[PDB]
C-alpha cells in the first residue's frame, strides 16, 4: 500500500518541491546552505504519513 | 582527510592509535619523489606551468624500502594524507597502528640510526606550513622517546630557532600533558573565509584544496558524525568522555 | 523484532553483522537508497534567474 | 640485404602506469558522458535563445556557477582530465591527481568504467620488415594506404620477402601492375592486381621483374576492443587538439601523426597487450577533451 | 603504346541474385533499424542504472528475453542477417535463409523498403586506360587519390591519353608542377596546377616535355542512389568486419580495400546499373551488420 | 665422471613470503568454496530454464547484481585471487592486495584454513643425478616417464649409480631388457625386469651390459600435506590457464611443464619443508582460479 | 634441408556438415543433461533397495517403461545419438536420422545450445615442421608430450627451425643438458635447460653441440570454447569407447589417440575455425554415448 500511494502521489510532492523553491532569492538560499538540523519524527506519524 | 581534520593533540594521537600502518602506505606506483615536471593550468595560463614534485603531496610516490622511507610515508600521511609506495611489508608491520610504529618496541624495525635533519630535508620542511611541522615535530618527538635519543631532538630543536617556537609541548607517556594542549593542529576544516571551486597553480596547492573541499562535502554527508543531535546512537566507546585515555601513557 | 533478540545483544554489532542477521532471516530490506536529483531552474524575468 | 620499414613503428615510447584502475576508469567513463550533455545543452541554449541548459549542465561538470568575467574553462574535472591524459601518454609524466579527486569526480554519474565492451577498426598498415636483395631498391611510404615503390636494377628477377606482422587481421594488396606473390615455400601463382593475405600465415615473397617500377598499395584491418562509447572521430579530434594545445610535448617520446598510428604501435611491442589497454583508456579520455574544449573555447586566433 | 590501368578496376566478379525482392529489402531495412535501436538502447541503459532499455531493444531483435549465462549472439535475426549478406556479394554464394523467415522478420517494423530515394557521394577515382607513348613509363597507384607518374625520356614532348569513364561525375587533376591538358582536337591551354573535367567530354589529352618527372593527383566523384538512413562511415566500418569475419571468404571472387573501391568496380563493368542496385542493398545490409555487432560482440 | 641431472629440478626459483598468514589462508579457502558453488549454480540455471540460482552466486562471489552489457568480471574477489596468485609464485611479484579487503573477503564464508588436514600423491620423479663412467652415455628424459638411455661402447661393466633424493617415497624401475641393480656394496641380485625402491635407502648401483643399450623407466610417488577440499585435476588445469593468462610473467623465475614439477622441484630445494606449504597454498587458490574463470570467461 | 613433422597433423579429413543447427546442438545438450540423471539414478537405486529412480530416469530417456524380460537399449535417444556421432566424424557418413525427431528429442529438457560459454584446455604439442640442416637426423615422438632427438655427426655446430604452428598458446621445452634457443635474427642467449615460447612469435633456432645428442621435451597449451557441461575425462572415455564399437569406420578417414589430438589436428587445417566447432559437438555427443553406454551395458 505504501509503494502504490507513492507511485501514484510523487509527481504532486515533486512539483510542490518546485513551487518551494523558486519562492526563495538566491542571496537567502546561500545562506540557509550554512545551517545545519535534523528532524525527529515519531514513529506513528512516518506510517501514517505514506 | 579524516588525519588532517584533527584539531587537538587528543583527537590525532586517538586516530593513530585505531588506524592501521596499512593506510600510511599507497599500493599505487606514483612517480619518481624530486623532478622538474611541467603541468598543466589552463585556468590561469595557456603555457605549461613549471612545478617540482614533493614527497608532501596527495598522491603516491616511490619510497625507499628501509626504515627511513617507512617512518618517512607515516609523516607525509599525518601532514598531507596520502603516503607512500613501499613495496612488501610485512603482514604483521600492516596491521599495528601508526603509534605503535612510532611509540613501541614489539615491532621489529630499528630507528635507533635515524637522523632528524635528514629527514626534514627529504620531506621538505621549507614547504610545509605552521600546521604540518607541527605534526611534523609529534611524529618526530615520539620517536625519540621510543628510542631514547631525546637529547638528539633538542639539539636539532636547537639548530631550528622558528621550530623550536612551534614545538608542541607534551611528555609522549604521560596522557595529563595531551589533556591540556591547546595547540591546533587542523590543515583541514570549515572554513571561515569564502571558499571556491577554483583551481591551484602548485600541486601541494592544488592537492589541498582538493581535500579541503572534498571536507566540505564529507562534512555535509550523512557519514559525518554529529555530536549535538545524535550523542545517544553512538556506541559508549567511541563517545566523547573526559576520562578516555590512551593504552598505556 | 524479527530475529529474537534484545538490544544490549546487538549492540556493538557493525552494519554488515546486522545485515548478515536480517538477510538469514529472510529480511531484503535493508539497505538504503538513493535519491534522484531533478535538475531546477526558476525564469529571470526582472530578477537574473536561478 | 636491406631492410626496410615503417617510420610510425619505429621506438614505441613506453606508456603511464597510472589511473589505470576500476576508480580511475569511472572518472574517465563519467567525463566522457558528461561532456558530451556539455555540448548537446550548449546547441539546445541556441536554439531556445537561453543559456538555462548550458548553465545547469556546466553545474554537473564544473560544480559551479559561472561568474561574468571569469572565464569558462570547466573547474576540477577539467584541470583533472587535462593533467590525466598526460599521464597516459608516457611515464615521464608527473602524474600529480589526488585519489580523492578521482572518487569525488567519478560519482557524479552512474556509469561503468568498462573498456571492453565492444570493438573498433583500425586501418594502419604494419609493414615490420621488408628484406630485399642487393640490386634492388624499396621505399616505404604512408601509414594508412603504405605505398612500397620497388626498382629491380639487378639483372634477373628478385625475391622480396614481407613481414606484415602478426597483430594485423587483414591485409589487402594491390600493384600497379598485375605481379607473383605467395607465401614461404609455395609455388608461385598467376600474376593478379588484388591479394588478401592473412598476416598470421608467413612472410610472402613477390617477385620482382627487370624493368619498369611495381608499387604495390597495401591496406590494413585491425580490431581492437573499445568501449561503446568509443567514437573513432572525436578520438582523432581529441588528439589533434591535445597535440597543438602542448599536452604531449614530454621528452623521449614519439609523436604520431594520428591515434590510428598509436594504437598500433604500441600493439606492435613487447608487452603489448597491456600497453594498448592504457591506450584505449587514453582514447576516451581524448574523445572526452574534445567535447569539452569545443563547447568551451578559450584560444583565440 | 602502353596500357595502363586501375588495379581496382579489372574483373568484377559477379554479385548474387537472391534476396534483391520487395519482401528482402524490408528484411534489410528493418535490420537496419532495429540494429539501430539496440546500439542507442545500450547507451541509455549503460548511462542509467537499468537494463530495462537493453533487454526490450534485444527482445525485438532476437525474439527471445536476454539470459545470464547464454552468449548474447542476437537470435535468429543475426543468423539470417550474415547469411543475406554472404549471399549479395557472390553469385557462388547458397541462398541458405528461406523467405518464409524473411517475410516474418520483415514484419517486425513498418518501413517502406524503397533502396533509391535518396543519393550518396562516392570519392574512388576510375582511371580505366592511360594511353603512353613507347619511350613514355606511365604508373597509377591509389583509389581514393590516384596519384599518375609520367616520365618520357624521348627528345620531343609526348601526348598522353586519359580516360576516366563514363560515370564519374567530375574528376579534378592537380599536378606538382603546371601542365597542359585538353579535349580531343582541341588547341591546347597555358599550363595550369588544376584541372576541373566532365568524365563523359571525352578522352583528355596531356602534354609531357622532356625531364622533370609530373605527378597528377585525381580526385573524382560519382553520385548512386540509396536509401535514406545510409551512412558511409557505418558502412565501411561494416565491410571491414564483415571481411575481417570471413563473409566474403569463397572461391573466384574479387577483393577490395574499401565499399567506395567495390561498388565503383561494378558500376563500370558490364551491366553495372543492375549491378550497383544489389550492392546498395549489400551495404544497408553492412551498416547494419556493423551495429549489432559491435553492440553485440562475438 | 659423468653427470646427468632431471631438468626441471634445476634451480628452484624464491617462492612468495606473502599471503601465508592464517587471515589470508582462510581467504584462498573462501574464494575455493565460493567458486565452487558458481560453476554449480551455473550448471541448476542452465537446466532449470531460470537465472535466480546464478545471480544469487554471481551476488555473493562479486558483491554487486549481474548485470547485462558488463563483462563480469567476478568483482573484487576475482581481482584479489588474481593479484594474490601473482605474489605466490615469485619473491619479487609486488604485493597489493589490502588487508582490509582480504578480511572483507574472508567473512563471506565460515572456514578453516588448515593446510595440513589431508593429502595428495605426486607423481614426478626427482632423479636428482646420475654419475656414469667415462666411454659410455645416459641421458635423462621426462617428468612423469623418466626414460633414461645408456650405451656402453666399453670393455668393461659400466657401473653406474642412481640418486632419487630423500624425499620421494617409492619409485618402480622398469627396463626394455632385464638387468640387475644393488645398494652400493650389495651383493648383485639376478636380473629382472623390474625393482621397487625406497629411495632413503641410498645410492642404487647398476651395471650395463656392453652389448645392447638399455632404457629404464622410473616412476614415483610422493606425499605432500594438503587441505581436504584440493582437486589434482581443477589445480593442473587452473596451472595451465595462469600461465597463458600471464600470471607468472615476472623476470628471473622459472617455468614448469605442470603443478607436479613445480611443488616437487621446489620440496627438493634447500629449505623446502617451507616451500611446499607456499606452494599447496599456491594451488588451493589455482583451483579457484580454474572454477571461476572457467565460469565467467574474460 | 630435411622435414620432420607430427604424425597426428598430417591429413586432417573433413568433419560433417550436418546436425550443426540451434535445435541440434541442443539436443546433443539435452542428451548430456539426461544421461547424467539416468547413471546417477542408476547409482542411487543400487544403493538403495528400489529401482524406481531408474524407472523413471529410462521413462524420459528412451519414452518407454522398463520390463524386466526385455532388453533395454535406450530407445529413440540411443539410435538418434549414435547416428549423429557417426556424421560430425566425418562429411561421407550417411545423416539418417530425421530433423522432426531430433526437434522432438530436444523439447524433453530445457537447455541451452550453447557452445562457448566456457573454454577447456588441450595439451597436444603441435610441431608442424622441424627444418633440419644436412648430416643432421631429427625424430619426433609422441603426442601429449613431444620427444624431439637430434645428432649432428659433422665438426660444425648446426642450427634447427622449429615451427610450431601459431595457433597454440605457450610451449614449454625442456632439454637433457643445456641448450641455447632463440628467434630469427636475435641474438644467442646463454645454455638454459628450459624455455618458455609463444608460438606466434615466430621460427625458433637451436644449436647443437656436436659431441653428445640432445633431446627437447615438448608440452604445449591451447585453449578452445566448450560448453560449459563439458568434462575431458568423460570425453576422452567416450572417445575410446565410439572407437572400439566401429562408430568411426568410413572409407578414406583418419584415426587418432584421443580427443586431445583430434581438436588439436583439425584446428591446425585451413578451415580450423569452422571446423572446430562442429569438433566440439561431437565432444559433447561422445560425452552423452560414454555416460549412457556405462549405465546401459547393451
Amino acid at each position: 500500500a505504501c509503494r502504490d500511494k507513492t507511485s501514484a502521489n510523487w509527481r504532486g510532492y515533486s512539483v510542490l518541491v518546485s513551487r518551494y523553491r523558486s519562492l526563495i532569492p538566491n542571496e537567502l538560499f546561500e545562506s540557509l546552505r550554512n545551517i545545519s538540523g535534523e528532524y525527529n519524527i515519531n514513529p506513528q506519524d512516518e506510517h501514517s504519513f505514506f | 582527510m579524516d588525519v588532517l581534520s584533527k584539531g587537538s593533540l587528543k583527537e590525532l594521537l586517538a586516530h593513530l592509535e585505531k588506524t592501521p600502518l596499512e593506510e600510511a602506505i599507497s599500493y599505487r606506483i606514483g612517480t619518481v619523489p624530486y623532478q622538474n615536471v611541467l603541468i598543466s593550468r589552463n585556468e590561469y595560463y595557456n603555457q605549461l606551468y613549471p612545478d617540482t614534485t614533493s614527497l608532501i603531496d596527495g598522491v603516491s610516490r616511490e619510497g625507499q624500502r628501509n626504515v627511513n622511507g617507512l617512518i618517512m610515508s607515516i609523516i607525509s600521511y599525518v601532514v598531507s594524507g596520502s603516503g607512500h609506495y613501499i613495496p612488501n611489508i610485512g603482514f604483521m608491520l600492516l596491521r599495528r597502528s601508526i603509534l605503535d610504529i612510532l611509540t613501541k618496541h614489539d615491532t621489529g624495525l630499528v630507528t635507533n640510526n635515524l637522523n632528524y635533519g635528514i629527514i626534514a630535508r627529504n620531506l621538505t620542511v621549507s614547504k610545509m606550513n605552521c600546521e604540518q611541522r607541527k605534526r611534523m615535530l609529534i611524529c618526530f618527538k615520539l620517536l625519540a622517546y621510543k628510542d631514547g635519543n631525546q637529547n638528539d631532538y633538542e639539539i636539532y630543536l636547537n639548530q631550528n630557532i622558528p621550530l623550536k617556537q612551534i614545538a608542541p609541548n607534551f611528555i609522549p607517556g604521560d596522557m595529563r600533558t595531551v589533556i591540556h594542549n591547546q595547540d591546533q593542529l587542523a590543515i583541514v576544516g570549515i572554513p571561515a573565509y569564502r571558499l571556491t571551486q577554483s583551481t591551484e597553480l602548485s600541486i601541494r596547492d592544488d592537492n589541498a584544496k582538493s581535500y579541503k573541499l572534498g571536507y566540505v562535502d564529507w562534512y555535509n554527508s550523512n557519514s559525518f558524525l554529529r555530536e549535538r543531535s545524535e550523542f545517544n546512537l553512538i556506541r559508549l566507546k567511541d563517545r566523547d568522555t573526559k576520562y578516555g585515555k590512551l593504552n598505556g601513557w | 523484532f524479527l530475529t529474537n533478540t534484545t538490544y544490549d545483544i546487538v549492540n556493538n554489532d557493525t552494519i554488515d553483522v546486522l545485515k548478515m542477521k536480517l538477510r538469514n532471516q529472510g529480511w531484503p530490506f535493508v539497505e538504503r537508497y538513493n535519491a534522484v536529483e531533478i535538475d531546477m531552474s526558476v525564469e529571470p524575468l526582472r530578477s537574473p534567474g536561478q | 640485404a636491406n631492410r626496410a620499414t615503417s617510420a610510425f613503428l619505429d621506438n614505441p615510447h613506453p606508456v603511464g602506469v597510472n589511473y589505470v584502475d576500476e576508480g580511475s576508469r569511472q572518472f574517465v567513463a563519467v567525463a566522457e558522458l558528461l561532456a558530451s550533455k556539455l555540448i548537446d545543452s550548449s546547441r539546445e541554449s541556441d536554439e531556445s535563445n537561453s543559456d538555462v541548459p548550458f548553465v545547469q549542465a556546466y553545474s554537473k561538470f564544473a560544480d559551479d556557477n559561472p561568474r561574468h568575467l571569469r572565464v569558462k574553462t570547466g573547474g576540477k574535472m577539467a584541470n583533472a582530465l587535462t593533467n590525466v591524459i598526460r599521464s597516459y601518454y608516457s611515464i615521464n609524466a608527473p602524474a600529480i591527481v589526488p585519489q580523492v579527486e578521482i572518487d569525488r569526480l567519478a560519482s557524479k554519474a552512474t556509469v561503468s568504467g568498462d573498456m571492453y565492451n565492444s570493438y573498433a577498426i583500425f586501418n594502419s598498415v604494419p609493414i615490420v620488415e621488408v628484406l630485399s636483395p642487393a640490386r634492388t631498391t624499396v621505399s616505404i611510404v604512408g601509414s594508412d594506404r603504405a605505398d612500397v615503390t620497388m626498382l629491380n636494377t639487378g639483372a634477373g628477377a628478385a625475391n622480396i620477402t614481407f613481414n606484415f606482422g602478426q597483430i594485423a587481421e587483414t591485409v589487402i594488396l594491390k600493384g600497379s601492375v598485375p605481379f607473383q606473390l605467395a607465401r614461404l615455400n609455395q609455388p608461385m601463382p598467376a600474376a593478379r592486381f588484388t591479394y588478401k593475405l592473412r598476416p598470421l600465415d608467413g612472410p610472402f615473397i613477390v617477385v620482382l621483374p627487370v624493368g619498369n617500377p611495381l608499387v604495390i598499395s597495401a591496406t590494413a584491418a585491425t580490431r581492437i576492443q573499445v568501449p561503446l562509447a568509443f567514437n573513432k572521430a572525436l578520438v582523432e579530434s581529441g588528439f589533434q587538439t591535445a597535440m597543438n594545445d602542448g599536452l604531449f610535448d614530454i621528452q623521449n617520446v614519439n609523436y604520431y601523426s594520428s591515434f590510428d598510428e598509436f594504437i598500433i604501435s604500441q600493439y606492435h611491442a613487447q608487452d603489448g597487450i597491456n600497453r594498448v589497454s592504457t591506450c584505449v583508456i587514453l582514447g576516451l579520455a581524448l574523445q572526452a577533451y574534445d567535447q569539452m574544449r569545443r563547447a568551451l573555447p578559450v584560444r583565440r586566433v
